C-alpha cells in the first residue's frame, strides 16, 4: 500500500519570557541522509503577533499553517478586524488537528505570542490536538540535547522571569550550537522569531554545515 | 395577428396556428437593438457596428462592441446585452473545448450548430425564456470563409451578407445591391469601405455615432480576426462621408 | 422549493366524477371498433385496420402477442397502446417468468396492466392513458378468458364484448348471437359478421385483423425434441385465411 | 498511480546571476528495458517558466495537459494575457503543489518529482521542488532522483550559498550542468546520452536547446 | 395597463419585446443614497453618503473591503449587496489560496456579470437590485468599474450611482482633465471626489457621521476612512 | 435492488470459526454434451440435460458455478425474447453474445459462468466461447469442461472444412465419447442439438446411450 | 436548467478537488463554516480499511506520537454531602517546562467534572464538546441537565465511533436537585455504568479500601479520599455539591 | 470517461451525516429508534469489511450514464447532455407514488431500457416510520 | 381554441382531444415545403423542395435532409431548429443501438424509438412535442427498400411511397394512380438514377411547376450507404 507519510527531521524550540516570546528552529531540510536544502524556514508569522511552527512531515505542517492563516483571514473578515488572541488561536489549532483524527497530521506544533496581560505565552500541541501552555518546550530530533542545556543554564541560575531578550537569544544560540556539534541532523542555520508589544522580529545565525 | 392572446404568457406553447409567441416577442426585442452588419468577401468576413457616443468618462480602449470568440471567429449581436455576453461566453467555451479535444480550430459550421442547439434548448421548457439576441458571427477555416446569422428561435443560416437591429431594412437593401453589383465577388478592403458606407446610410441619428469595423481575411490578416487600424478606419469613414 | 411537487392533473368534480378519466373514455369511444368473443375451445379477437392508401397495412398491427398464450387489442390512441404493450411484455418476465419459471395466467397480467394504467390517474406529471384494452388468454387452471380494461384501470371479464365507435350495435349483435355451446369456428364467423356492419369501406383481409387463442401450435415452436414443451396458443390469421373465410 | 510503469530518471537545475538553468534527459524506461527514446521532459510554460518532471510518464503527460489548460484558462477573456497578466512561475508552482498534496491526501498520488524554474516579473529567480508526497522546498541548486545524490554535490561547489549567486555567470553554470549530466550518464543505468536544456534569463528570455549529447567521454583507461 | 399583463416574472417577454422585471430591478437602484467613484493613474477613490433610520440610530455601511487591493461601494437592495460582496470576497480568497495571485478587477467584473445574468433568464428567483462601484489596484494599475445588476459592467475614470447622482456625474464629466492627472497626491483626488459628491446634495451637509471615504493605490492598501478620519475633508 | 450483499460479514465470521463441444458444418452448427452430474466424487445424476436454450435457434452449454450458468442463461434468454418482440425480427447470435459479454464484464468475474454458445440466425451459423470475466472468442470447433482436452484431441484429429450434417454429428459424438471414456467427470450419455440454416432446431436427447 | 449547463461547461478545479463543497469548507475558501459545526466532521482515508491503516500508522520515532493520559490513580465516591473526586497529581516530565499546574480533571462546566484516561486529546475534545451540548440543552429547556442525560449523550457519541480508534475512559460526576449526587463511568467501548465508588488506574486495588458510609462529613470525606490516594501511591481534591464543584488542592 | 466506478469511498464522517433521521432531543446525534436498523449499528462499522464488488455494482449504471454524457459533451456540445439531464430530471421529479417502488415507463424509454431486464428489476427489494407521511416529508423537504 | 389548461399542456379536452398535439401538427407546415419518397428495386429516393427567395442566403447551407447513420437517411417537414434537434437525437439513438445489440439499427426500429419519445412528449405535462414530421429511408438488410414516417402524435407507419407538405394530397393521388396502373408497390428500375428521374418527374407533374437544379434536394439510400446528391448531380438528372 502507498505510504503517504514522510520525515524531514528538524528541531524547534519555544520559550516564553516575562513580556516577550521566542520561537526558534533549524533551517535544515533533509531526506534520509541527504540534504534537500540548507535554508528552509519552518517558523512563520501568522499575523496578530502569533508565531507558529509545525515540525515533522513538512507537507502536513505546511498544510496546517496554510489552513490556519486562511481561517485567520476569515476571522478578521467576520468580526470587524478583531485581534485573535493566543488562546483562541490554540483552540482553533486544536480543532484543525482533531479534524484529522482518523488521518492525522504527522507533526508537532508550537505557537508563541503574547497573552491578554502582555506576558509571553507558548502553546504545545500533540499530533491530534491535545495542547497545553508551557514556559519552554523543545521538539524534534535534538530536543533531548537542547533541554538539558537550558535546564543547566536557567532556573524555571538566574530565573527566567528576569532574563532579557538578548540573554534568551544567546541561550538559544548556544544550545543549538551544542546540538549541532552533537547531532548529525542539526546544522546549517538557525532562525529565531521574537514577539514583543512592538511586533515580530527575525534573527538568523549560521551553524556548522557538515 | 402579431399579438397572440391566451397563448403568449408561457414559453414552449403552441398557438392554434402553430406559432410560438414568446420567441416572436424576443424577435421584437431584437429588432429594437443597435444596427450590426456582416459582409462575406472573397476570402474573409467583415463585421461593422454602429455605436452611440457615450460620456468621456468611459475608458476608450476598454469599451469594444465587437467580441472575439476565438482567434479566427468574430461575432456581433443585437438585443439584450447580458444575453449576448452569455452567448459569447458559451461560444468561447465551445471553441476551447473543440480545440483541446481535436487539436484544430473549430470549423464555423460546427460552432454554429453547437450555438444553435444551445439556443433552441431554451424554447423547450416554461422555466426559461428564449434569448433576446440575434447574433452575426463568422470566420475562416480550412474550407474557406463562413458567415452565419442566428435567431432567438435557434434557427441559423449562412449568409452572403447579414444585417440586424433597428436599421435592418436599409442595411439589407444596401447588402442586396452590393451582392447584385458584384457577382464576381468582393475584396476585404472594398468590403470594409462598403460596410462603413452601409452603417452610415443606416444611421441616417440624434447627436452623433461611431463606427467599429473588424475583419478576418486569409490574404490580409492570415486568417485571424483583427480590428481595423487608424488609417484604414479613417479611409473608410472618409469614403462613407463622401 | 415550489418545484418539488406538481399538483394533480386528475381531480374530482363537484358531482363526484374524475374529468380526465371521462374525457379519456370519450377519446376511446371515438376510436376504431375492436371486439372479442369467448368460445368453449378458444377466444377470438378482431379489429379494423383503419388507415393512407399508400401505407403498408402489414407494418402496423393492432393485435399484439403478450405471451405465447395471451394476446391483446385496443381502441383509442395507438402510441399509448404501444407503450403499454411493451411494458406488459416486460412485466410478464420481470414479475413472473424470472420468479416461477412460468408465464403468468391471464388475470394476473391483466391486473398488472390495470395497475400501470391506474397509476397514471394519481399523478401530477402525466395524464391518464387514452385506450381501452381487450385481453384474451388461456391458462392451465382457469381455461380460456377474455377481459376488458378501461382507462381508469378497472377491468372486467366478458363472454363477449366490443369497444370503440360502434360498440353499442356490436354489443347488441353479440347479445343476440352468443350461446354457451359456441365453437371457435362459429365464434370466428360471428366476429366477421359483427365487423361487417362496422367497417364502412373495403371489407377484406387487408382491412381486418384477427387473432385467436386456441390449441397449441407445434409448428410455431421453432424446435423439436421435447415432448412436454407446449407450442404457442396465440395465432394471428393471415390475410389469405381471412379472405377464404369471407368468401365461404 | 499506485505503481510506476514507464519512467524518466532525473532533472537538474541551478541558479546563476541573471537567471536559472534546468536540464533533463530524453529517455522513458520500461523497467530494465530502455524502451522509448525521444521523450521531452522539460515543459516550457509561458515565456518565463520551465517545468521539469521525473517519474511516471503517463502522470507526466497528465501534468502537461493540466499546464496547457492553465495557460488556456489564463487567456480566457483576458486582453493583456501576454503583456501584464501572463502566468508567473510562483503561480504555476502553487497550483502544482496544491494538486500534488491534494492527490496525496486522496491516497491516489501522482508518482512524479517536479522542479519549477523561471524568472519573476521583477527579475527575481524562482526555483522550487515538489514531489508525490506534497513536500516542497527551495535551494540554489535542485535535483531529483540519482541527480540529488551526485549532481547536487557538483553544483554546490559552484553555488554553495546565496552570496555565490551574483558571482556565477551563465557560462560557468552551463558548464557545471553539462558536467553533471555527463557524470549521471556515467553512473546511472537508466540514463540516456541525449538530453535537453533550458536557460531562463531576465534579459535574453527563454533559450531551449534540444538534441544535446554527452561528449568528451574518457573511455580510454579500460585497455589495461 | 398592457404592461400589467406581461410583468409577472423574468421569463416573460412583452408583445413589444420588453423584460419588465429587469427594468424594475434597475429602477431599485435609485432608492439608495448617492455614491461616487473616481481614479487617477496611481490611485482610486470611493466617496459615500450614509443614511440613518433616525437620530437614535447608526449609519449604514456603504463601503465594503473585498481584499487588500480591491473594494466596492453599493447602492440599492441591502441583501443583494451583502450577497455580492461575500461572493467577491470568496473569489479573491480562492485566487490567493490556489494561485498566490491577486485577483484582477476585470476578472471580478466578469465574474459578477456571469453571476448576475443567470437570475434574469430562469424562473424561481429574482434579478439582483443593487448597483456596485469597484475600485482596485493590480498589475495593470488602478481600476474603477461600474456594475449594473442586469449583468453589465463598464470601465470608467469616474462615475456616480444612486439617488440624484446626475449632478455628481455631470461634475465629474466636466472636470475629467483635472482629476485624470492627479498622480501621487491622494489628498487632491479625495477632495475632488468630495466636491463631486457635494454637487449631488439636496438640503443636506456633509458631516463626520454621514461621510465615508475609501482609497486604494500603488503602495496604499484599500483603506476606509469614517468619522474623524474624514473631518479634515469637510 | 439486485443481488444482495447481506450476511457477507456474518458468513466471513462463520468461516473464520463435464465435456462440451461445438462443431460447425457447411450448413449449420452442432452442440453436444455429456449427461453425468456429480456432487464431488458422488454421481448425483446419470441423465442430466446440460444443453440449454437461449432462444429456439440459439443454444448454449456451460461450466463453472452451475447456478450462475443457469441464471445468466435464463436472464439473457428473457432479454433476447423481449428484444425480438420489440424489433419483430428473429434474434441474432451476435446480440446474445453482446448481452452476455457486457453482463459478465459488469460483475468483474464474480459470476462464474463459462459458456459455449451456438446458433443460427438470418445472417448464418455462429459458434462462440464466453469466459467469466467477459472475454469472448470465435471458432469453428470448441471444447469446454474437465474433459475438454480429450475432446479437443479428437476434434483436431477429424475436422475439415467440408463437413456434412452427419459427419459433424458423428464427430461431436466421438469427441463427447472420448471425454466420457478418459475423464472421470463425464461418462453416462451424449446429448446433441443440431441447428441447421432454414430449418427448425433438432434436439436429440441421449443420442448415444 | 442553466445549472445543468454549468455542470456540463468546462478540469483544474476537478484536480484541485475543490468542486466539492466539503473540500472548500475544510480549507476555508468560502468562509468559516468549518468552525461552525455543532457535530465535528472527522476525516478518514478513502480506502477499504481505514481502521487497519490508522492502527498500523499509530503503533510505530519522533515526539509525534499520540499523547496518552496519565495512568495515575483516580477515585470518585458519593456521600450525603455530595461527591468527592481525588486524583494523584504526580506530573510526568519530558523535554518541556510547565507554565502552571497540569490538571488531570476536566471542568466540563461549573457543575460537571470529568476524569481523563486513555487518549488525552479524545477526552479533552469530547468533554469540551459535551459541555457545549449541555449548555445548549440548558438554554433550550431552561433547566440544568441531569447527569444521566449528559452521560448518555457522551456514551451515544462514543458508540457511534466504536472501533474507529478512540480510546477514553471518563467519570461524569454531578449533583442535581432531582437525582441528588450521581457518578457515571463511560468508556470508548460504549459502556455506561452508574455507580457509588469508582477507582481507576494503577493501584486501584489499594485505593479501593474506602471506612465508607453515607453519613461522612465533608472534612471526613476529603480526608478519606486523600488517604485512599496516598495508600494507592500530591493529591488534587474536588468537592461537588448542588451549587457546583469546589477545588481544594492538597 | 470512466468504466469501473471510482471515488466510491467516503472522505469525512460525522454523527449528523444522515439528515433524515436526526434526533430531535440532540440534533447533533442520530435517532436510533427511527433508524430501525436493529439498534446496534454504529456508522463506523459501515466503513470496514465491505464486499469489494458492492460499490462497483451500486454505481455501475450511473458511471455508464456519466460516460455517455461526457461523450455527448465532447462530440455534440453542452446542449445535448443539458437536454438529456433536463428530461431525466423532469420525469423523475413529477413522479410520486408512495405505495409503489417500480420505475416509470417514460424513465425506461429515456434510459433505452424498454426491452431490457437486469437483476435489479427481478429483485426490486416496520414498527416506526414507514408510512406515507415520512415519504411526503422526505419528498417536500419539510 | 383549447379553452382551458390545454392552452399550454397536453391534457384531454372534454371532446377527448389533445390540442397541443394538433397545434404541433399545424406547426409542421410552417416552412411551406413538400417532400416525396419512393422505393426502387434496390434503392430508396427522397426529394425535398428547396425555397430560398432571399438573395443574401447561402443556398449550400439550406437543407432539410440529414444523414443519421451509414445506411439511414432522414427528411424533416417543419422548422429547422426542431429538425436539427431530432437529427442529433436520431444519430445518438442509432449509435447506441449498434453499441448495445451488435448490429446496425433498422430503419423501422429507429422510427419506433422516435415515436416512443414523441409519446413521452404527448403524455408529459412539462414536455412539449416537437413540431416536425420525420421520414426515415434506407435499404434494410432484411426488408429491402424501406420508408417509415413518424409524426408529433407518436404515430409511425411504413409506406410504399409517401409525400408530406401543404400539397401532399395531389402528390399522393398521383402516386396512387401510378401504382394502380403498374399494379406494383415499388418502382421497376435497376439504377437509382432512373428512380431519381422518375421521382423528379412525379413531383413536377403533381405540383404543376418546373424545377431547376437549385430548387430541389435529392437523397439516395442503397444497401451500402445513404448519400445526398450535389447540384451537379441534380442538374445531370434533370437532363433526360
Amino acid at each position: 500500500q502507498f505510504n503517504p507519510y514522510g520525515d524531514n527531521g528538524g528541531t524547534i524550540l519555544g520559550i516564553a519570557g516575562e513580556d516577550f516570546a521566542v520561537l526558534a528552529g533549524d533551517t535544515r531540510n533533509i531526506t534520509d541522509y541527504s540534504i534537500n536544502s540548507r535554508y528552509e524556514p519552518k517558523v512563520f508569522d501568522c499575523g496578530d503577533n502569533i508565531v507558529m511552527s509545525a515540525n515533522g512531515f513538512a507537507a502536513d505542517g505546511d498544510a496546517l499553517v496554510k489552513r490556519f492563516k486562511n481561517s485567520v483571514k476569515w476571522y478578521h473578515f467576520d468580526h470587524n478586524d478583531k485581534k485573535l488572541s493566543i488562546n483562541s488561536a490554540a483552540r482553533n489549532i486544536q480543532h484543525l488537528l482533531y479534524g484529522k483524527r482518523f488521518f492525522p497530521y504527522y507533526v508537532h506544533t508550537i505557537i508563541a505570542g503574547l497573552d491578554e496581560d502582555g506576558k509571553g505565552a507558548v502553546y504545545s500541541f500533540d499530533p491530534v490536538g491535545s495542547y497545553e501552555r508551557e514556559q519552554c518546550r523543545a521538539g524534534g530530533a535534538a530536543a533531548s540535547l537542547i533541554m538539558p542545556f537550558l535546564d543547566n543554564q536557567v532556573n524555571f541560575k538566574k530565573p527566567l522571569k528576569y532574563l532579557s531578550v538578548e540573554e534568551v537569544i544567546k541561550l538559544v544560540r548556544d544550545s543549538f550550537t551544542s546540538a549541532t556539534e552533537r547531532h548529525i541532523q542539526v546544522g546549517d542555520g538557525l532562525e529565531i522569531l521574537i514577539v514583543t508589544k512592538d511586533g515580530v522580529r527575525k534573527e538568523f545565525y549560521e551553524l556548522k554545515r557538515d | 395577428t402579431s399579438i397572440g392572446t391566451g397563448y403568449d404568457l408561457s414559453n414552449s406553447v403552441f398557438s392554434p396556428d402553430g406559432r410560438n409567441f414568446q420567441v416572436e416577442y424576443a424577435v421584437k426585442a431584437v429588432e429594437n437593438g443597435t444596427t450590426s452588419i456582416g459582409i462575406k468577401c472573397n476570402d474573409g468576413v467583415v463585421f461593422a457596428v454602429e455605436k452611440l457616443i457615450t460620456s468621456k468618462l468611459l475608458v476608450p480602449q476598454k469599451n469594444v462592441k465587437i467580441q472575439v470568440v476565438d482567434r479566427h471567429i468574430g461575432c456581433v449581436y443585437s438585443g439584450l446585452i447580458p444575453d449576448g455576453r452569455h452567448l459569447v461566453n458559451r461560444g468561447r467555451e465551445e471553441a476551447a473545448s473543440f480545440k483541446k479535444l481535436y487539436k484544430t480550430p473549430i470549423p464555423i459550421p460546427a460552432f454554429a450548430d453547437r450555438l444553435g442547439q444551445y439556443v433552441q434548448a431554451h424554447t423547450l421548457y416554461n422555466s426559461v425564456r428564449p434569448f433576446g439576441v440575434s447574433t452575426i458571427f463568422g470566420g475562416v477555416d480550412k474550407n474557406g470563409a463562413h458567415l452565419y446569422m442566428l435567431e432567438p428561435s435557434g434557427s441559423y443560416w449562412g449568409y452572403k451578407g447579414a444585417a440586424t437591429g433597428k436599421g435592418r431594412q436599409s442595411a439589407k437593401a444596401e447588402l442586396e445591391k452590393l451582392v447584385d453589383h458584384h457577382p464576381e465577388g468582393l475584396s476585404a478592403r472594398e468590403a470594409v469601405k462598403q460596410a462603413a458606407k452601409i452603417i452610415y446610410l443606416a444611421h441616417e441619428k440624434e447627436k452623433d455615432f461611431e463606427l467599429e469595423i473588424s475583419w478576418c481575411s486569409l490574404s490580409e490578416t492570415n486568417g485571424l480576426h483583427k480590428f481595423v487600424k487608424g488609417d484604414l478606419l479613417q479611409e473608410a469613414i472618409d469614403f462613407a462621408q463622401k | 422549493m415550489t418545484d418539488r411537487y406538481s399538483f394533480s392533473l386528475t381531480t374530482f368534480s363537484p358531482s363526484g366524477k374524475l374529468g380526465q378519466i371521462d374525457y379519456a373514455l370519450t377519446a376511446v369511444k371515438q376510436g376504431v371498433t375492436s371486439l372479442g368473443i369467448k368460445a368453449t375451445n378458444g377466444v377470438v379477437i378482431a379489429t379494423e385496420k383503419k388507415s393512407s392508401p399508400l401505407a403498408m397495412s402489414e407494418t402496423l398491427s393492432k393485435v399484439s402477442l403478450l405471451t405465447p398464450d395471451i394476446g391483446a387489442v385496443y381502441s383509442g390512441m395507438g402510441p399509448d397502446y404501444r407503450v403499454l404493450v411493451d411494458k406488459s411484455r416486460k412485466v410478464a418476465h420481470t414479475s413472473y417468468k424470472r420468479i416461477y419459471g412460468e408465464y403468468p395466467p391471464t388475470k394476473l397480467l391483466v391486473s398488472e396492466v390495470a395497475k400501470i394504467m391506474q397509476e397514471a390517474t394519481q399523478s401530477g406529471g402525466v395524464r391518464p392513458f387514452g385506450v381501452s384494452l381487450l385481453i384474451a388468454g388461456h391458462d392451465e387452471f382457469n381455461g380460456f378468458s377474455l377481459y376488458q380494461v378501461d382507462p381508469s384501470g378497472s377491468y372486467f371479464p366478458w363472454k363477449a364484448t366490443a369497444i370503440g365507435k360502434g360498440s353499442v350495435a356490436a354489443k347488441t349483435f353479440l347479445e343476440k348471437r352468443w350461446n354457451d355451446e359456441l365453437e371457435l369456428e362459429d365464434a370466428i364467423h360471428i366476429a366477421l359478421l359483427t365487423l361487417k356492419e362496422s367497417v364502412e369501406g373495403e371489407f377484406n383481409g387487408d382491412t381486418i385483423e384477427l387473432a385467436i387463442i386456441g390449441d397449441e401450435n407445434p409448428d410455431l415452436l421453432g424446435y423439436t425434441g421435447i415432448p412436454t414443451d407446449k407450442g404457442p396458443r396465440f395465432r394471428k390469421l393471415t390475410s389469405q385465411e381471412i379472405n377464404d373465410r369471407l368468401e365461404a | 498511480t499506485q505503481q510506476p510503469i514507464v519512467t524518466g530518471t532525473s532533472v537538474i537545475s541551478m541558479k546563476y546571476d541573471n537567471g536559472v538553468i534546468i536540464a533533463a534527459d530524453n529517455l522513458g524506461s520500461y523497467g530494465s528495458l530502455l524502451r522509448f527514446n525521444g521523450v521531452e521532459r522539460l515543459i516550457p510554460v509561458g515565456d518565463n517558466t520551465v517545468v521539469g518532471i521525473s517519474g511516471d510518464i503517463s502522470d507526466m503527460q497528465h501534468i502537461e495537459r493540466l499546464l496547457k489548460d492553465l495557460v488556456t484558462e489564463n487567456a480566457y477573456d483576458n486582453p493583456l494575457a501576454d503583456a501584464e497578466e501572463a502566468l508567473e512561475p510562483s503561480y504555476i508552482f502553487e497550483y502544482l503543489a496544491t494538486v500534488m498534496y491534494q492527490r496525496r491526501s486522496k491516497m491516489n498520488p501522482l508518482w512524479n518529482a517536479i522542479i519549477v524554474a523561471g524568472v519573476q516579473s521583477n527579475g527575481d529567480q524562482f526555483l522550487r521542488y515538489v514531489n508525490l508526497l506534497g513536500v516542497t522546498y527551495s535551494s540554489p541548486t535542485l535535483a531529483t532522483g540519482f541527480g540529488a545524490h551526485m549532481a547536487n554535490p557538483l553544483l554546490r561547489k559552484v553555488v554553495d550559498r546565496e552570496s555565490d549567486i551574483p558571482k556565477t555567470t551563465v557560462q560557468v553554470a552551463e558548464e557545471a550542468i553539462v558536467n553533471a549530466m555527463r557524470v549521471l550518464y556515467y553512473r546511472d543505468a537508466r540514463s540516456s546520452r541525449n538530453f535537453s536544456l533550458a536557460i531562463i534569463d531576465k534579459n535574453t528570455g527563454l533559450t531551449f536547446k534540444k538534441n544535446l549529447q554527452v561528449e568528451n567521454m574518457k573511455w580510454d583507461f579500460a585497455k589495461d | 395597463m398592457f404592461r400589467n399583463n406581461y410583468d409577472g416574472d423574468t421569463v416573460t417577454f412583452s408583445p413589444t419585446g420588453r423584460l419588465f422585471q429587469v427594468e424594475y430591478a434597475l429602477e431599485a437602484i435609485k432608492q439608495g443614497s448617492v455614491t461616487v467613484g473616481l481614479r487617477s493613474n496611481t490611485h482610486a477613490v470611493l466617496v459615500a453618503l450614509k443614511r440613518n433610520a433616525d437620530e437614535l440610530s447608526s449609519y449604514q455601511k456603504k463601503i465594503i473591503k473585498c481584499d487588500e487591493h480591491m473594494g466596492l461601494s453599493l447602492a440599492g437592495l441591502a441583501p443583494d449587496a451583502r450577497v455580492l460582496s461575500n461572493y467577491l470576497r470568496q473569489q479573491c480568497n480562492y485566487s490567493s489560496l490556489v494561485f498566490n495571485r491577486k485577483l484582477a478587477v476585470e476578472r471580478a467584473g466578469h465574474l459578477l456579470c456571469d453571476k448576475a445574468q443567470k437570475n434574469t433568464q430562469s424562473y424561481g428567483g429574482r434579478p439582483y437590485g443593487v448597483g456596485l462601484l469597484i475600485i482596485g489596484y493590480d498589475k495593470s494599475g488602478a481600476h474603477l468599474l461600474e456594475f449594473q445588476p442586469s449583468g453589465n459592467v463598464t470601465e470608467l475614470y469616474g462615475t456616480a450611482i444612486g439617488a440624484r447622482s446626475q449632478g455628481a456625474k455631470t461634475y465629474l464629466e466636466r472636470t475629467l482633465d483635472t482629476f485624470i492627472k492627479i498622480d501621487g497626491n491622494p489628498d487632491e483626488l479625495i477632495k475632488a471626489g468630495v466636491e463631486a459628491i457635494s454637487q449631488s446634495l439636496r438640503d443636506e451637509s456633509l458631516t463626520v457621521d454621514n461621510l465615508s471615504i475609501a482609497i486604494v493605490g500603488k503602495d496604499t492598501p484599500f483603506t476606509i476612512y469614517d468619522g474623524e478620519a474624514v473631518a479634515k475633508y469637510i | 435492488a439486485g443481488l444482495s450483499f447481506d450476511n457477507y460479514q456474518r458468513n466471513n465470521f462463520l468461516a473464520e470459526n463435464t465435456t462440451i463441444v461445438g462443431v460447425k458444418f457447411n450448413n449449420g452448427v452442432v452442440i453436444a454434451a455429456d449427461t453425468r452430474s456429480t456432487q464431488g466424487p458422488i454421481v448425483a445424476d446419470k441423465n442430466c440435460a446440460k444443453l440449454h436454450r437461449i432462444s429456439p435457434k440459439i443454444w448454449c452449454a456451460g461450466a463453472g458455478t452451475a447456478a450462475d450458468t443457469e441464471a445468466v442463461t435464463q436472464l439473457i434468454g428473457s432479454n433476447i425474447e423481449l428484444h425480438s418482440l420489440y424489433t419483430s425480427r428473429e434474434p441474432r447470435v451476435v446480440s446474445a453474445l453482446q448481452m452476455l459479454k457486457q453482463h459478465l464484464f459488469k460483475y468483474q468475474g464474480h459470476i462464474g459462468a463459462y459458456l459455449i454458445v451456438a446458433g443460427v440466425d438470418p445472417t448464418g451459423s455462429h459458434l462462440f466461447s464466453i469466459h467469466a470475466h467477459g472475454s469472448t472468442d470465435v471458432g469453428y470447433y470448441l471444447s469446454l469442461g474437465s474433459g475438454s482436452l480429450a475432446a479437443m484431441a479428437v476434434l483436431e484429429s477429424h475436422w475439415k472444412q467440408d463437413l456434412t450434417k452427419e459427419e459433424a454429428i458423428k464427430l461431436a459424438s466421438d469427441a463427447i465419447q472420448a471425454g466420457i471414456w478418459n475423464d472421470l467427470g463425464s461418462g453416462s450419455n451424449v446429448d446433441v442439438c443440431v441447428m441447421e440454416i432454414g430449418k427448425d432446431a433438432e434436439y436429440l436427447r441421449n443420442y448415444l446411450t | 436548467m442553466q445549472a445543468i449547463a454549468d455542470s456540463f461547461s468546462v478540469r483544474l478545479v476537478k484536480e484541485l478537488q475543490y468542486d466539492n463543497e466539503q473540500n472548500l469548507e475544510s480549507d476555508f475558501v468560502t468562509g468559516a463554516s468549518q468552525f461552525q459545526r455543532l457535530a465535528p466532521s472527522l476525516t478518514v482515508p478513502p480506502i477499504a480499511s481505514p481502521q487497519q491503516f490508522l492502527r498500523a500508522h499509530t503503533d510505530d520515532n519522533p515526539d509525534c506520537k499520540i499523547k496518552i493520559a496519565h495512568g495515575t490513580t483516580t477515585l470518585a465516591f458519593r456521600f450525603q454531602g455530595g461527591i468527592i473526586v481525588a486524583v494523584d497529581s504526580r506530573a510526568t516530565a519530558g523535554n518541556w517546562v510547565a507554565s502552571q499546574t497540569v490538571k488531570k480533571v476536566i471542568e466540563i462546566n461549573p457543575f460537571l467534572l470529568g476524569t481523563m484516561a486513555g487518549g488525552a486529546a479524545d477526552c479533552q475534545f469530547w468533554e469540551t464538546w459535551l459541555g457545549s451540548q449541555c449548555r445548549l440543552h440548558e438554554l433550550r429547556e431552561k433547566e440544568r441537565i441531569s447527569v444521566a442525560a449528559a452521560s448518555k449523550i457522551l456514551s451515544n457519541l462514543v458508540y457511534q465511533y466504536k472501533g474507529a480508534g478512540l480510546s477514553m475512559g471518563t467519570m461524569i460526576c454531578g449533583y442535581t436537585r432531582k437525582e441528588g449526587p450521581t457518578i457515571y463511568y463511560v468508556d470508548s467501548d460504549g459502556t455506561r455504568l452508574k455507580g457509588d465508588i469508582f477507582c481507576v488506574g494503577s493501584g486501584q486495588t489499594f485505593a479501593y479500601g474506602v471506612n465508607y458510609k453515607w453519613d461522612l462529613s465533608v472534612e471526613d470525606a476529603l480526608y478519606l479520599g486523600k488517604r485512599s490516594i496516598l495508600a494507592a501511591a500530591s493529591v488534587n481534591l474536588y468537592h461537588v455539591t448542588e451549587d457546583g464543584w469546589i477545588y481544594h488542592g492538597n | 470517461m470512466n468504466i469501473v466506478p471510482q471515488d466510491t469511498f467516503k472522505s469525512q464522517v460525522s454523527t449528523d451525516q444522515d439528515k433524515s433521521v436526526l434526533s430531535s432531543a440532540v440534533p447533533s446525534l442520530p435517532d436510533t429508534l427511527r433508524q430501525q436498523e436493529g439498534g446496534a449499528v454504529p456508522l463506523s462499522t459501515q466503513l470496514n469489511d465491505r464486499h469489494p464488488l458492492e460499490s462497483t455494482l451500486k454505481n455501475w449504471e450511473t458511471t455508464q450514464r456519466q460516460r455517455q454524457m461526457e461523450q455527448y459533451r465532447q462530440i455534440f456540445g453542452i446542449a445535448e447532455p443539458m437536454k438529456r439531464t433536463m428530461e431525466m430530471e423532469i420525469v423523475n421529479r413529477t413522479d410520486f407514488n408512495p405505495l409503489s417502488t417500480n420505475g416509470s415507463i417514460h424513465r425506461d424509454i429515456l434510459l433505452n431500457k424498454e426491452c431490457s431486464i437486469d437483476w435489479e428489476d427481478v429483485y426490486p427489494g416496520t414498527m416506526v416510520g414507514d408510512d406515507v407521511h415520512s415519504k411526503i416529508e422526505k419528498q417536500l423537504g419539510i | 381554441s383549447a379553452a382551458g389548461y390545454d392552452r399550454h399542456i397536453t391534457i384531454f379536452s372534454p371532446e377527448g382531444r389533445l390540442y397541443q398535439v394538433e397545434y404541433a401538427f399545424k406547426a409542421t407546415n410552417q416552412t411551406n415545403i413538400n417532400s416525396l419518397a419512393v422505393r426502387g428495386k434496390d434503392c430508396t429516393v427522397v426529394i425535398s423542395q428547396k425555397k430560398v427567395p432571399d438573395k443574401l442566403l447561402d443556398p449550400t447551407t439550406v437543407s432539410y435532409i440529414f444523414c443519421i447513420s451509414r445506411t439511414i437517411g432522414m427528411v424533416v417537414n417543419g422548422p429547422i431548429p426542431d429538425a436539427r434537434n431530432a437529427a442529433l437525437r436520431a444519430k445518438a439513438e442509432a449509435a447506441e443501438f449498434r453499441y448495445k445489440y451488435g448490429y446496425d439499427m433498422p430503419c423501422d426500429v429507429l422510427a419506433k424509438r422516435m415515436a416512443n419519445l414523441s409519446q413521452i412528449y404527448t403524455q408529459r405535462a412539462y414536455m412539449r412535442p416537437l413540431g416536425v414530421i420525420l421520414t426515415f429511408v434506407s435499404v434494410d438488410e432484411e426488408l429491402g427498400p424501406s420508408i417509415y414516417k413518424t409524426d408529433p402524435a407518436g404515430y409511425y407507419v411504413g409506406y410504399k411511397a409517401t409525400a408530406t407538405g401543404p400539397k401532399q394530397q395531389e402528390i399522393t393521388t398521383n402516386l396512387e394512380n401510378h401504382f394502380k396502373k403498374s399494379k406494383i408497390d415499388h418502382i421497376n428500375e435497376e439504377s437509382w438514377e432512373k428512380v431519381v428521374e422518375f421521382a423528379i418527374t412525379h413531383m413536377i407533374d403533381a405540383l404543376g411547376t418546373e424545377f431547376s437544379k437549385n430548387d430541389l434536394e435529392v437523397g439516395v439510400a442503397t444497401k451500402d450507404k445513404f448519400f445526398t446528391l450535389s447540384a451537379e448531380n441534380i442538374e445531370e438528372r434533370l437532363v433526360a
